[PDB]
Order: C-alpha cells, then structure tokens, then sequence
C-alpha cells in the first residue's frame, strides 16, 4: 500500500521507451492477447542500452 | 449511417497496378480499425491487412507483404476517410473481389462490410463477342456467347418479351482469356417450326449488341 | 517461450505517418526523427552456433522538424523555433514496443516477424501505470459480538 | 496456433426445419452469412451473443470448443452460406439448399452449328435440366475414351419453385475428331435418375 506513485517522467517516444524504469526480474513481454496482432507487445527491459543522440 | 462505399470493378493487364478505394463517412472513424478481405472465385475470404486510422500504419501476411500496400486519406477535420489498396505486382492468381471491412470490438466482429469492387487482371481488351445458335431437332433450346470481354452480357429473347424457363449459365473464363456462356430456354415442343425466337446479346463494355434468330 | 516452435525475425516498419516508421523523440525543443532500420531486422533461426564478432557502433541517421503535429487531431499543431548550439542527449532505452505480423493459414514457414512502432501514446504510459490500482477504503465495519449497549433506566 | 474447422459443407433442410452447424475453434468465434456473390452480414458475436437487426431464430452454444450455430424455422431467403471466422483465419464455409427434391435430371444434347465449324472452333455440350442433388459425375466419351481437362463445367443457381438445378458441361475437341465420326454421346450417372439415360440426334 503507498499513498502515491513513484517518479514518472512524461517523456513521449514512439518506438523506442526512454527515461523510463527497468524491469526487475528479466524481459517481460506484455500484451492484452498475444494471439491477437491488432494488440501492441510492450517488451520492458531489465538492462538499458544508452544511445547517444 | 455508416456507409461504407466502395469503388466500382477494375480490369487491367498483368504486371500493372490497381488502386482500389473505400469511403467512409457516418460514424467516428478514428476508433476502428479497418481490414482488407479478398474473395477468390467461388472461395471462402483471405485476410490482407488491417489499417489504423489515426496513424495509418498498416500490418500484412507473409505472402502479401512487399506487394499490397494500404494507405488513408483524411478530410480537413477528419468527417470523412477514404481507404486505398495498392496492389503491386498484378498477377494471375489476383481475380477476387475485395471488401474493406470494419472491426467493431476484440473479438474482431465486423458489422459493416464494402459493397465489393471485383479487381481482374489479363491481357484481351474489350472486344465484340461471336454469338453461336443451336439447331433444334416441352423441350429446351438456346444460344451461346463466346469471346467476348469484359463481363457482363445479358441475352433476352424476343427482344424483351420471353424470359420464363431462361437457364443462363453463370460465364467461364477459359484458358484463352475471354470469356463464355450459354443462355437456354424451355419452350413446348410444338412452338417449334411455328414461333420465330430470337437471341439478343448487350455487351456494354464493348458496345455491342447483336440478335440472332434460331431455326433449324 | 510464448511462440515455441518458431524462429524470431524483426523487420522495419512498414508504413504509416512519419511519428510511426521512424523513432521520435525531442531535445531542448528540437524535434528527431531517427530512421533506426539497422537495429531492427535480423533472423534468429536455432541459435544453432554462438557467431562471434569485433565491437562496432550503430549509426543512425535522423532528421529534425520544427511544424510538429505531436496528437493527431486534438493537440494544437505546434512550431518549434530552432535551438542555437549544438544538441546533445544522452538517453536510456527501457522499452520497446513491437506489432505482430499477422498470419495465415494456408502455409506458415515456423516464422514470426515483429515490426517496431505501433500503439498510442497511453502505451507510453501503462509501462509505468502497470503495478497500481487505485482504491477506496471502507471504514466501517459490523460484526456481530456478546457486549450489549447498557440501555439507561 | 489457432486450429478450427467446419462442418462437412453439404446438408439440406426443408422449409420451416431446424439446422445446427458446428465449429471446433481455439478463439473469439462469429458466426457471418454471406449470399452469392455479396457482402456477409455477422449474425453472432462472441459464440452466442446476438447481434441487432437479425432474426431471432439464429442462436448460439459455447460449449468445450465446440461452436454450435442453430436456426429455427428455416425460410426460403435463408439459403445462402455460413462461416465461422476466427481473428484472421476464416474457414470457406457450409453450402445449404432444401431435401428430398430427388428427380432424374433431363439430358439434352446439342450438336455445333454448321456455321461454328467455318471459324475452325469445335465446341460440343451435353446439358443437364432438373436434377438433385448438385454433385454429378459428368464423364465425356470420344467413342468410348475418356476426355480430361478440355471440359468446362458450370450450375444454375437454385431456382425458386422447383427448387432443381440445371448443369452445362462444354467438351472441346479438335476439328479433326468431331467431323470423322458419327456418333457421339454424354452419358451422366446421377442419383436421381433410375437408369443411365443417354440423349441422341439424328443428322438430317
Ligand atoms: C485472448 O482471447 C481468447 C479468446 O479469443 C481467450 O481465450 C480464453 O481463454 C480462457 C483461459 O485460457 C478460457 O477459459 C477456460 O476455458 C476452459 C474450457 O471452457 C469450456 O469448458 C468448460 C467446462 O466444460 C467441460 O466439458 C467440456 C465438454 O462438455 C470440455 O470440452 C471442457 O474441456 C471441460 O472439461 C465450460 O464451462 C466452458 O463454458 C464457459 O462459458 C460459458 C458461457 O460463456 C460459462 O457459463 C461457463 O461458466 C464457462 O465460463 C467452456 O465450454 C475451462 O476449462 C477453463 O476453466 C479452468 O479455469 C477455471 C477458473 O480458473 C477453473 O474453475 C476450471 O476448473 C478450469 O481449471 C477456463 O474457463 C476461455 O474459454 C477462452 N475463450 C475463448 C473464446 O477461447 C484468452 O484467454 C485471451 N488471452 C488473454 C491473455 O486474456
Ligand atoms: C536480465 O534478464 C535476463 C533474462 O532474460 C537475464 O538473463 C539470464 O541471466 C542468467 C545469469 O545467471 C543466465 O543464467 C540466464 O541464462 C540468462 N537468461 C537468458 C534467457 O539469457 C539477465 O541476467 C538479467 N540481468 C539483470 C542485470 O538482471
Ligand atoms: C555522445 O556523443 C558525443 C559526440 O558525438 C561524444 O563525445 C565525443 O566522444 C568521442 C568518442 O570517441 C570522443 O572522441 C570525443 O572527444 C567526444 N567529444 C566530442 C566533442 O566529440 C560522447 O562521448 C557520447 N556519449 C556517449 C555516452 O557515448
Ligand atoms: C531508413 O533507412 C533505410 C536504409 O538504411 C531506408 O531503406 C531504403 O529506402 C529506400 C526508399 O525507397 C529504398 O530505395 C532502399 O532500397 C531502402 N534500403 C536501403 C538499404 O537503402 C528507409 O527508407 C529509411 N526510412 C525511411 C522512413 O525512409
Ligand atoms: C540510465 O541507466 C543507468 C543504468 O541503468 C542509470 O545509472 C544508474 O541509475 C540508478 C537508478 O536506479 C542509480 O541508482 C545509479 O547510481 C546509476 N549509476 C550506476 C552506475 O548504477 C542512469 O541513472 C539512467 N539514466 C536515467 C536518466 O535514468
Ligand atoms: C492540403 O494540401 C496538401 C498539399 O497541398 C494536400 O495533400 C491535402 O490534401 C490538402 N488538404 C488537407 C485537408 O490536408
Ligand atoms: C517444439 O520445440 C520443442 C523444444 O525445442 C521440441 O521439443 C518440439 O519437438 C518442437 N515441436 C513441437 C511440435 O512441439
Ligand atoms: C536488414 O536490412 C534489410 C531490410 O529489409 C534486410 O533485407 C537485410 O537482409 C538486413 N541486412 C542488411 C545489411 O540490409
Ligand atoms: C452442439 O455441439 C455439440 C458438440 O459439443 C454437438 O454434439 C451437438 O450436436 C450440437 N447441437 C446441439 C443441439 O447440441
């Protein structure tokens, strides 16, 4: 139970999610049905790859 | 209200490319996806791919991919979308009817379907056809049509007069490319040698028409 | 382990607006567009042998547009001014959002291909709205016990 | 990994009769009608859930994976084709017409006009009146040798009252075969028919 969320950083990309927060476990892959290809997979990463713009 | 209108029937030659359309006006568009379903001759439906409206991004098979293309178009204030199909590559094995379909929910129930547009690709321009009558001998007799292109024709008999006991055949296409078939009618045996009957065949593509009497 | 027997093959985008085939993002007001083709297209047929190579840098190209449409057609359309200097950002890359090709039925050679892009913009934000859930306490409570009000005389 | 199938696709009912066609699917399931050569309408959304503006004699079982579709009452408009669709798998559907329409099919043979033969076009039909059910072995014999792949088969539409169908199978042959000989038959084997029944003419 808390009384409020964490930092959340309104940063808006498109393909790639950045700034964001790391998994903790391992890869999750997550999708409302994954036999249902008009459904977006988000894959959330436990180790970020930096990339220098 | 919704009205999901569809382009009219295209003909053209192998290895050209088609744009086939989709309009849609009475409802809010921007929340359903819109697919592409295609019908072979005689056929259960295939899947080619889905639209999103707001960002236009489309999704293909394996097969279909590299060739279909699927595009939107929005008015000033998004009221009314057109949706097109590029099909590169215009094959032999493309004559199939085309709908654009409308996704309602998750389960992907589409309670609106286009009219259909038939989409035919081969070489034969529009021609005249060769009308061919049978020899007689209640009974059966009638014409044949032959080589003609593109469909439809429509054969009446005495010039819009009789139609009852008419069997017209739905056309086949044939290895040459044109197209065929054979309109008959029933008629008692003792009408023949007493009534003059007459075969009239209407080719609008071609603008042809020709009526030919039969007797023995 | 979702797809078993399948091997695993990423492919570019395929179409759309220019906010979906290319990856957007922004610095200190400028907006990119980066084409990013290189790193999403390969074939991962058995893992059958570990290739191994020499460490190299992934380069890739991006464009700049300042009339930015950021909503489709409910945020105001926007012109970002040019920033004076050189822009430099150095980012994270937590997440990515991939789309499923779909498939058929007639012949499917044990392959999948997920193109990036895709979605809305909530999915930029139900990758951090995921663990919460938001709820309503109800303070109070009946039970039934042996204690009995003392009624006054 | 979705599998589905679909029933055997030939099954005749009469008029006001119950029908139940049956799908094995692993996902959300429709239940679509299409005509001949028109848009399909959805009937069932969801296994079982009805949809607006259809009649209420359609209706739906969710049970294990079996789909079930039933319709009650048949009526003559509803002769068409049905199909269970999954995501993006669709199966071709189950054909429908009415039963016990049995009759032996009217055999008529026709001959090519003299004037078709001055284009060098040969062209000989056997046709097929007032028959049931549908599937008919049509065989061509060139004295007695069977022609494969120079035959083009087509059937009529279900017509409204005698609810019979009419085939017109076309052989083609060269010139050189049709002008030798003299006789030359179509003989169809057909359910409904009692015995092999062979149409003839005489020239003259
Ligand atoms: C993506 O979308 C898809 C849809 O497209 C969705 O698929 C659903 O997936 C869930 C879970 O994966 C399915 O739910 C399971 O269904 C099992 C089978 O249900 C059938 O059988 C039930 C029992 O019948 C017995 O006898 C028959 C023969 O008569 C036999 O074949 C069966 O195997 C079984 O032994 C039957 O009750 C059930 O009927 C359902 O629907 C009716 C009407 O809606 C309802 O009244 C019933 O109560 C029931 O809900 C159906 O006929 C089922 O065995 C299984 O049950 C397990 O879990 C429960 C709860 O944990 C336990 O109590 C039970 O003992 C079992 O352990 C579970 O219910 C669902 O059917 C799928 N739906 C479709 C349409 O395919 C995906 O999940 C989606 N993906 C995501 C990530 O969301
Ligand atoms: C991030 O998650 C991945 C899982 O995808 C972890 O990879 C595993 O690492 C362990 C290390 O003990 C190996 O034994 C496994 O074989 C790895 N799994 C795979 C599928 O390769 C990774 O260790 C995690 N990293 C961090 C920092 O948490
Ligand atoms: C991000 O990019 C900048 C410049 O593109 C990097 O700064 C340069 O890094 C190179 C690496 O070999 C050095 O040779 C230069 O001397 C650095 N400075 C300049 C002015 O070019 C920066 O290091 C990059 N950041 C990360 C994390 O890779
Ligand atoms: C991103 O870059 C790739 C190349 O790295 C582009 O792909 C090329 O696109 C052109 C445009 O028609 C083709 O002619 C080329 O054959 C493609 N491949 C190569 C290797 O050049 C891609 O178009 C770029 N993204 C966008 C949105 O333009
Ligand atoms: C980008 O990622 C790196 C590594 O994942 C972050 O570096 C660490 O971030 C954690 C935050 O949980 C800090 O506690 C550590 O001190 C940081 N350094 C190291 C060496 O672990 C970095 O902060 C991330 N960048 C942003 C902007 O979030
Ligand atoms: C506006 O102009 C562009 C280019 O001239 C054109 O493509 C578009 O159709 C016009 N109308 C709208 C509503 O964008
Ligand atoms: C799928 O993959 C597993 C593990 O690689 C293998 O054991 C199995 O034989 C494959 N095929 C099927 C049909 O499960
Ligand atoms: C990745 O890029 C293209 C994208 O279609 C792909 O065909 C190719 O095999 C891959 N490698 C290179 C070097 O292009
Ligand atoms: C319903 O489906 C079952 C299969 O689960 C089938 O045996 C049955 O005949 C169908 N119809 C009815 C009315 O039960």
């Amino acid at each position: 139970s808390v009384q409020c969320t964490h930092g959340i950083k309104p940063v808006v990309s498109t393909q790639l999610l950045l700034n964001g927060s790391l998994a903790e476990g391992e890869i999750i892959i997550r999708s409302e049905n994954l036999t249902n290809n008009a459904k977006t997979i988000i894959v959330h990463l436990n180790k970020s790859v930096e990339i220098n713009c | 209200q919704v009205q999901l209108l569809q382009s009219g029937a295209a003909v053209t030659k192998p290895g050209a490319s088609v744009r086939v359309s989709c309009e849609a006006s009475g409802y809010n568009i921007r929340d359903y996806f819109i697919h592409w379903w295609r019908q072979a001759p005689g056929q259960g439906l295939q899947w080619v791919g889905w639209i999103n409206p707001k960002t236009g991004q489309p999704n293909n098979p394996r097969q279909f991919q590299g060739r279909v293309s699927l595009t939107r178009h929005a008015s000033w204030d998004f009221d009314t979308y057109s949706f097109y199909m590029d099909l590169k590559a215009l094959r032999s094995d493309d004559t199939a009817v085309y709908f654009c379909a409308r996704q309602r929910s998750d389960y992907w129930d589409f309670d609106v379907w286009g009219s259909g547009t038939q989409v035919t690709v081969s070489s034969a321009s529009t021609k005249g056809p060769s009308v061919f009558p049978l020899a007689p001998s209640t009974a059966a007799l009638g014409c044949l049509v032959k080589d003609y292109f593109p469909e439809p024709v429509t054969v009446s008999w005495n010039s819009g007069a009789l139609t009852s006991g008419v069997h017209t055949f739905p056309a086949v296409l044939q290895s040459s490319g044109l197209y065929s078939l054979s309109s008959v009618v029933t008629v008692p045996s003792s009408s023949l040698g007493t009534q003059t009957y007459i075969c009239n065949v209407n080719h609008k593509p071609s603008n042809t028409k020709v009526d030919k009497k039969v007797e023995p | 382990e979702h797809f078993p027997n399948k091997t695993i093959s990423f492919q570019p985008p395929s179409g759309g607006d220019l906010e979906i085939t290319m990856h957007h993002f922004n610095c200190r007001g400028e907006f990119f567009y980066c084409n990013t083709t290189q790193l999403f297209n390969s074939t991962w047929i058995n893992s059958t042998t570990i290739k191994e190579y020499n460490d190299t840098i992934i380069y890739l190209p991006c464009k700049i547009k300042q009339i930015i449409n950021m909503w489709q057609g409910v945020g105001q359309c926007m012109y970002a001014p040019p920033i004076r200097g050189k822009i430099n950002c150095v980012s994270n890359i937590t997440g990515i959002l991939l789309t499923r090709d779909g498939g058929d039925a007639n012949a499917t050679n044990d392959t999948e291909t997920f193109r990036p892009g895709g979605g809305n913009i909530k999915d930029n934000w139900r990758s951090e709205l995921y663990k919460y859930k938001v709820v309503q306490i109800e303070p109070l409570g009946i039970a039934p016990t042996k204690c009995k009000r003392r009624v006054v005389e | 990994d979705i599998q589905m199938t679909q029933s055997p696709s030939s099954l005749s009912a009469s008029v006001g009769d119950t029908v139940t066609i049956t799908c094995q699917a692993n996902g959300y399931l429709n239940w679509y009608q299409q005509r001949r050569g028109k848009a399909p309408k959805l009937l069932i959304y969801d296994g079982s859930k009805l949809e607006r503006g259809v009649p209420s004699r359609f209706s739906g079982r969710r049970w294990g994976q079996e789909y079930n579709l039933t319709i009650n009452n048949l009526q003559p408009e509803d002769i068409a084709t049905y199909f269970c669709q999954v995501y993006e798998f669709v199966v071709p559907g189950t054909r429908l017409d009415l039963k016990r329409t049995v009759a032996a099919p009217s055999v008529f043979i026709f001959p090519p006009s003299d004037e078709q033969l001055k284009s060098g076009t040969a062209s000989v039909v056997c046709l097929l009146n007032n028959f049931y059910p549908r599937e008919a072995k049509v065989q061509w014999k060139v004295d007695n040798a069977l022609q494969s792949g120079n035959s083009q088969e087509s059937v009529t539409e279900q017509d409204s009252k005698d609810s019979t169908y009419s085939l017109s199978s076309t052989l083609t042959l060269s010139k050189a075969d049709y002008e030798k000989h003299k006789v030359y038959a179509c003989e169809v084997t057909h359910q409904g028919l009692s015995s092999p029944v062979t149409k003839s003419f005489n020239r003259g």
